[PDB]
């Protein structure tokens, strides 16, 4: 369910952000989304550990 | 940027590590008669790679 989080973006899906916004800000939005997903994955890994 | 020149004439990628330099010249590029020595493309089959 953490994959359906906006994490400060317009939407939780990435293709809409890629095909809608300009690449200078789309790159930043995808970077924020993937670093939020990585933080959630690291939290899940720590809990599993 | 998406436009007319930036789409079919000269496209810039997301990463450039640079910029452009522009200035206005209304004397050297303009003559008394019609100056039609410049042509640009607006019709194309598909997009232009940068």
């Amino acid at each position: 369910k953490q994959l359906s989080s906006k994490f400060g973006a317009i939407s939780s899906v990435l293709n809409d952000i890629f095909s809608r916004l300009d690449p200078p800000e789309a790159e930043v939005q995808i970077d924020r989304l993937i670093t939020g997903r990585l933080q959630s994955l690291q939290t899940y890994v720590t809990q599993q550990l | 940027q998406t436009g007319n020149i930036a789409d079919y004439n000269y496209k810039l990628p997301d990463d450039f590590t640079g910029c452009v330099i522009a200035w206005n010249s209304n004397k050297l590029d303009s003559k008394v008669s019609g100056n039609y020595n410049y042509l640009y493309r607006l019709f194309r089959k598909s997009n232009l790679k940068p």
